[PDB]
């Protein structure tokens, strides 16, 4: 079909329930993909999440590093443009975690990570504080992490961090995103602050790099950001959005994401707000 | 350990 056909579809889809019917039909987990590392005695507490676990197949490895990290490659593919978004999603660090989760950073020389969970919520821990509060100067194996710069704004807090390899004195840079008003298992508090956000991590990427994201589980705030993305690039060019079958092609990558038919709903509606505005 | 979806 076309944009503009499915637009149409999709619209007459959220009338008539049908869109939510198929999202809820749709497989949670890819039938037959392995997920056994993940599983391994040393490994479990690795997990935030006792059910939200990487496929072998797509989970990331660390360079000359066997260590095991509940991370996901999720590459985002609009081939009628020649173009490919790259992700690496992951939950939010564990104590233990931190130094795997910033040796990722470090391989790849990511210069993005977007979060998208407050650390605390209700009085419980929903991630751990991978980061010093400035000045502070922070260890994660065997790299020092300080925090350079951080200011908040109305949803998000943006933050520019320095990792430096301790034994070399190489030094990165990445840029650090914490999207504050957006709970877990829920929707974004103001869709308008959601869909800026958005199209502000789109300006900052760096073509052939993944940007990192990460959620509490990371694959319910994480989905919608990566569905909304793929929306952006879709409608921009012309081209057809279903979104069923964006929601698919994530979860064949890290399962579950886009947790709730609530996500669902928000992500599809928001879809065609931003087509209505595109003309 | 806990599930998320619970």
């Amino acid at each position: 079909d076309t944009l503009e056909g499915s637009m149409a579809q999709l619209k007459k889809g959220l009338e008539s329930g049908t869109v939510l019917i198929q999202f809820e039909q749709l497989y949670r987990k890819k039938p037959g993909l392995a997920i056994t590392f993940a599983k391994l005695p040393q490994n479990l507490d690795k997990n935030r999440y006792k059910d939200v676990l990487p496929y072998d197949t797509t989970r990331v490895l660390l360079q000359g590093n066997e260590d095991y990290i509940n991370a996901s490659y999720v590459n985002m593919e609009i081939p009628a443009a020649n173009l490919v978004n790259k992700y690496i999603a992951t939950q939010g660090p564990l104590p233990h975690t931190c130094a795997q989760f910033w040796q990722v950073v470090w391989d790849q020389k990511l210069s993005l990570i977007v979060m998208l969970t407050t650390l605390t919520e209700r009085g419980r821990t929903k991630c751990h504080q991978y980061w010093p509060d400035p000045p502070d100067v922070m260890n994660h194996g065997g790299f020092h992490i300080q925090c350079q710069s951080e200011d908040c704004t109305i949803a998000y807090v943006s933050r520019e961090m320095l990792v430096t390899n301790t034994q070399t004195g190489e030094e990165h840079t990445v840029t650090h995103l914490q999207y504050v008003a957006w709970p877990a298992h829920g929707v974004p508090d103001d869709s308008s602050d959601f869909l800026e956000f958005v199209n502000y991590v789109r300006s900052l990427r760096v073509d052939s790099e993944p940007v990192l994201v990460h959620s509490s589980a990371g694959i319910g705030r994480t989905g919608v950001l990566v569905t909304m993305e793929t929306a952006m690039c879709l409608t921009e060019r012309n081209l057809p959005i279903y979104p069923l079958d964006i929601v698919r092609k994530m979860r064949d990558q890290r399962a579950m994401m886009v947790q709730t038919s609530s996500q669902y709903k928000f992500v599809c509606e928001a879809i065609l707000r931003v087509y209505e505005e595109g003309l | 350990f806990s599930a998320y979806v619970s």
